[PDB]
DNA sequence: ACACACTCTCCAATTCTCTAA
DNA sequence: TTAGAGAATTGGAGAGTGTGTTTTTTTTTTTTTTT
């Protein structure tokens, strides 16, 4: 009863969405865009299939690129420390057998992360021979085994969160993300969002960031003061994932206009039909975050604005 | 209906004073009541274990009942009818004998507890009755029961 | 001995267990009399005794297995159904010995045809996966579903321990992937198949099984586990997985209507917008031509092979998935499994080498360690590829955009290139269709009917039956009048190709034109090729040939070829 | 042929019983 | 009340018999031919 009362109280708030974004990864200074992306991945879209029997992917894949000391691995550390179904893996110290499944049959990392978040750190160090295995699994959300007279097929409904280094260690503003990143085009085509982190030296930011860091070393718990408790936030996220929202009429009209705008900006990775499907996924997750059963067009404006920061 | 066999009750305990690590299992505690925690890494399929047995003789019409097994498959020592001396060619009556559900699972130490410069140890655990298939690979669990010693059968 | 029980007397089990009650002589005789009285007497609502009609057909096929539905046995004399569920191994012995009496009542001296008959049970009203089985199920009848993972060869086995034998085979059964819960590995079981049931199923099939659940001692299990642990197996009792005149008349009715070709193409791949030429080519490959051979030095395949060069995200993988669900038999990526079917390739040295041999031949041959053997391919190949990196270059010929040898481009019947072109109106049409399809699919009878009929102009069940009917029944031929014009057009195309300095048109293209014309005739169930079929085939092949060329050559070709690509 | 597990057989060691001094 | 002559029961000495034994990965360091 008290849990229901507390949940109802925070559900009723006008400013719930902003507080939720602000409560992801309390120790990291700034970078609200990545925190918002992490929340929407954690909530996820709505899985569905057509009359033809073809399935439509209901979940969100994210990749983070940055030059050194940008604290990008802290997001992976938070996610694997928070999300109920999750695994952390390093691109250098792992094998295709250990990632998918191996004969001994025993489960790999992607199997344990079924209906969960799978974290890959220093993705750019992974061998091509193993990147293709992740690509094949990500294409189908399915894993296949056939050897030594034993055959098996397994389900892998797992969302991927990845981190990588730009080639040469520092990003080149003269070049496309494809030029900067050691990743093949089919794999790059399958991340819903890309985030690029840069130092952008500025005294007014440095003076504050240094203070924040020194406070963390000076006081252990006291510095962060998050909007919500972790055990409060997990109950909210569990509650939110019960909603299955529906796309409003006006939102359908609005989506094609925003997609036409993206296509005219495109006329940099070339914008395909997949970006519209991804934008729909993000809008589903946004409506779910707000505990609303209708996709208001404002959510699509939010999704479009968020997506264009990746371009 | 025909006659109905007896219910095999199970006593269970919880909220014991303290939880040990896999690394704290030591032969001085054999046969005591304990509680343990770790991450599951493998599980076996459910198998039927023979609990009580009943046999009948080939050379004469005689029956032996309620034979007790422990760790190895065990059979009678004599023909109970003194008109016959055959010890061979027993058969196990599957209708009259009684079985139990049995499952093997395997666990390893919690990663955050491993001491300096060391690596995680593992252990094999037995599950029976209404608790089989409750455990799942990759999950974290807490167990309670008694530690035992198994021979070279 | 002489006296018999009433059916009401069997309501009380009087012995300490079921099996020890069924096996008594007076009880057993009573059960035998009652089962025979059921089998000679059960009826449809129309009278029309079903089992008298099944025994009749048992001899008409010289068969060995009588099939009994469980619901019928539960609808009257219910206690026998209960006993069957509890003690199948006894009940089926009595039931088999009754079935032989009933069959000999139709066919005296049937014992000379087969010495013994087996009753097969069907529609058992409760189901388990391989999770829910427990020790309480032992020696009970069970009904189970899964995928057959592995199959042994067939062997004879000694029946009695003068000699007699029976056939034997073991099958491994695995949980279907849709049933397995998330984050868990699938379970396995092994099934024993005896005399009439061997080779009833093939590896990779999804199968449903009824049988006894049984166990035995095994020394190795006990030794390795260190506990008195028994092993378990399933002994199968039964295993489970055309058209009327009305369908034929309906097919002929729709084929008699004008524009049926266009409607079939329109019905192709409903969920994908645009790309009509790709749908046309796929339909042509699924219908195919007719194979021919002349022992004087030549042979011609009926299969039609298609290759599609795809820009990233231009619907290629979806149409391959659509074809995989549409087609009767197929392989997706092994060519043995594609025999008389369609083979699907969505991305791409030994693999290419195998395809080189496969396109040259129609049958495959191999030798190893002095062994020699042959296999059949006999299949239509649909392939797709990414054009040498991120984007196709239209200023260049096709070879610059692919990683293929020249004879591949020669031996594919149809080649096509699909590109993500820029147009505001096309983008708006695509986006509106996409969001509309997305809403129409949302998890939140009349609704289905409206949805279906808006989706396609033909119900796809009828279209699949129509494709199968056309493939099995229709075998078109050419008409000898217009072939002079075809020869003149072939010569003209060759002359024009040489005149602009193009790579020349060849006999392979002419053969492909005739084969595609046969396929177009087959699509409307016509046993004759016609002038419009040749015109459409000519347009398809000429346009495909033009698309392969460099830009300046492309302009000269289309300026001259206007009387074929657009006019005729 | 070389250690073992198991079966068979005969012989004398032992205790019990009866009789008379 | 002792003791000695005869009968019955049991133990295990030891002799005999049959028996069993030899004997597709997956991960990681290093050399070699191939593009
Ligand atoms: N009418 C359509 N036209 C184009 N794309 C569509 C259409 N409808 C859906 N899509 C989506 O766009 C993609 C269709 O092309 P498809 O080839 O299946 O994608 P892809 O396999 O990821 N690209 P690729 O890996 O190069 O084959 C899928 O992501 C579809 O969900
Ligand atoms: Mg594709
Ligand atoms: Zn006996």
């Amino acid at each position: 009863s008290d849990e229901i009362n507390e949940l109802k109280e925070m559900v009723k708030d006008e400013h719930i969405y902003d507080k939720l974004v602000r409560s992801i990864a309390p120790a990291v200074f700034g970078h609200e865009a990545v925190k918002k992306g992490i929340l929407l991945q954690m909530l996820g879209g709505v899985h569905k299939s057509t009359v033809e029997g073809i399935k439509l992917r209901g979940d969100i894949n994210i990749c983070v690129v940055g030059d050194p000391s940008t604290s990008k691995s802290q997001f992976l550390k938070y996610v694997v420390g928070f999300a109920p179904r999750s695994v952390y893996t390093s691109g250098k110290a792992s094998s295709a057998a250990g990632l998918t499944a191996a004969v001994v049959i025993e489960a790999g990392a992607l199997m344990l992360a079924d209906n969960g978040i799978c974290c890959i750190d220093e993705f750019d160090k992974m061998d091509i021979s193993d990147q293709v295995a992740i690509h094949e699994a990500m294409e189908q959300q399915t894993i296949s085994i056939a050897k030594a007279g034993i055959h098996a097929t397994l389900n892998a409904r797992t969302s991927i969160l990845a981190a990588a280094n730009p080639v040469g260690g520092r990003y080149n503003r003269k070049l496309s993300l494809r030029g900067n990143l050691n990743m093949t085009a089919p794999i790059m085509s399958r991340f819903d969002l890309f985030f690029v982190i840069l130092d952008d030296c500025n005294e007014k930011i440095d003076t504050e960031l240094a203070s924040h860091i020194v406070d963390l070393h000076m006081k252990r718990d006291e510095a962060i003061e998050p909007p919500f408790s972790a055990e409060q936030l997990r109950r909210y996220i569990k509650y939110a994932r019960t909603f299955k929202p529906i796309l409003t009429k006006e939102a359908r009209s609005y989506l094609v206009e925003k997609y036409k705008e993206l296509r005219k900006d495109d006329a940099s990775y070339r914008i395909t039909v997949r970006q519209l499907e991804s934008m729909i996924r993000l809008s589903e997750a946004i409506a779910r975050a707000n505990c609303v059963d209708e996709i208001t067009p404002s959510f699509i404006a939010e999704a479009y604005d968020l997506l264009r920061q990746s371009i | 209906s025909p006659e109905q066999t007896e219910r095999v009750f199970q006593i269970s305990f919880f909220n014991l004073p303290t939880v040990h690590r896999i690394r704290d299992i030591r032969s001085e505690k054999i046969g005591s009541l304990l509680s343990i925690s770790g991450t599951v890494t493998r599980t076996s399929e459910v198998r039927p274990e023979l609990y009580k047995a009943s046999f009948t003789c080939d050379m004469c019409r005689a029956i032996v009942d309620n034979v007790e097994q422990s760790f190895k498959y065990t059979e009678p020592t004599f023909c109970p009818n003194p008109s016959c001396e055959n010890r061979a060619f027993w058969t196990l009556n599957v209708t009259r004998s009684r079985f139990l559900d049995w499952q093997k699972v395997r666990i390893q130490e919690n990663a955050n507890e491993i001491p300096t410069g060391s690596m995680p140890r593992t252990l094999d655990v037995i599950l029976r009755g209404d608790s089989v298939e409750r455990a799942k690979p990759g999950d974290r669990c807490k167990f309670t029961g008694v530690e035992i010693v198994v021979p070279d059968v | 001995l002489r006296e018999e029980l009433t059916l009401e007397s069997l309501s009380n089990v009087k012995a300490n267990s079921y099996s020890e009650w069924i096996t008594q002589p007076n009880v057993s005789r009573t059960i035998a009399r009652e089962l025979k009285s059921f089998l000679l007497e059960y009826t449809d609502e129309t009278g029309r005794s079903v089992y008298g009609a099944r025994i009749r057909t048992l001899g008409e096929m010289n068969s060995e297995s009588l099939e009994v539905n469980y619901r019928h046995l539960a609808e009257s004399k219910a206690i026998l159904a209960l006993f069957l569920a509890k003690c199948p191994e006894e009940m089926l012995k009595i039931f088999d010995l009754v079935a032989m009496e009933a069959t000999e009542l139709h066919y005296p001296d049937y014992a000379r045809i087969h010495s013994e008959i087996h009753v097969r049970i069907s529609d058992f009203p409760t189901i388990y996966s391989l999770r829910e089985l427990r020790e309480s199920n032992l020696s009970s009848l069970v009904r189970v579903t899964g995928v057959v993972t592995r199959r042994t060869g067939v062997f004879p086995q000694l029946k009695y321990v003068k000699t007699v034998y029976r056939n034997y085979q073991r099958v491994t059964l695995q949980e279907a992937p849709g049933t397995v819960p998330p984050g868990r590995l699938p379970r396995h079981r092994e099934v024993i198949l005896l005399a009439d049931l061997v080779d009833v199923s093939k590896p990779g099939e999804e199968v449903e099984v009824t049988g006894i659940y049984k166990n035995n001692y095994d020394g190795n299990l006990n030794a390795k586990n260190g506990f008195p642990v028994f092993a378990t197996i399933i002994e199968a009792n039964s295993i489970k997985r055309s058209w009327t005149e009305e369908e034929e008349r309906e097919f002929r009715k729709i084929s008699r209507d004008r524009g049926i070709i266009d409607k079939i193409i329109s019905s192709m791949a409903p969920s994908i917008y645009g790309h009509r030429d790709i749908k046309t080519a796929v339909a042509c490959s699924l219908f195919g031509g007719v194979p021919k051979n002349v022992n004087g030095k030549h042979s011609i395949r009926g299969d039609i092979n298609v290759l599609l060069l795809g820009d990233p995200g231009t619907a290629k993988s979806q149409i391959l998935k659509y074809v995989e669900k549409t087609a009767h038999r197929a392989v997706f990526a092994a060519l043995v499994l594609a025999d008389k079917g369609v083979c699907l390739i969505d991305e791409f040295d030994q693999d290419r080498t195998s395809i080189h041999e496969a396109m040259e031949q129609q049958s495959i041959s191999i030798s190893k360690a002095g062994i020699v053997t042959t296999l059949q391919a006999r299949c239509s190949i649909i392939a797709a590829a990414n054009p040498n990196g991120g984007r196709y270059n239209s200023t260049l010929p096709l070879a610059q955009n692919v990683s293929l040898t020249e004879p591949i481009l020669s031996r594919f019947d149809i080649l096509c290139v699909v590109r993500d072109l820029v147009d505001e109106e096309a983008d708006e049409r695509l986006a509106t269709f996409v969001v509309d399809s997305h809403v129409r699919s949302h998890p939140e009878l009349q609704r289905q009917r409206k949805k279906e009929e808006e989706i396609s102009p033909i119900p796809q069940e009828l279209l699949m039956k129509y494709i199968h009917y056309a493939r099995t029944k229709i075998y078109p031929k050419l008409h000898q009048m217009d072939m002079d014009k075809v020869s003149r057009v072939y010569a003209d195309l060759r002359r024009e190709s040489i005149s602009t300095g193009s790579f020349p048109i060849t006999v392979r293209h002419l053969e492909s034109i005739l084969r595609i014309a046969e396929s177009f005739a087959k699509m409307r169930l016509s046993e004759f090729v016609s002038s419009y079929d040749l015109d459409r085939a000519i347009k398809v092949v000429v346009d495909s040939f033009v698309d392969a060329q460099k830009v300046s050559v492309r302009r000269q070709l289309r300026r001259s070829f206007a009387i074929y690509t657009l006019g005729h």
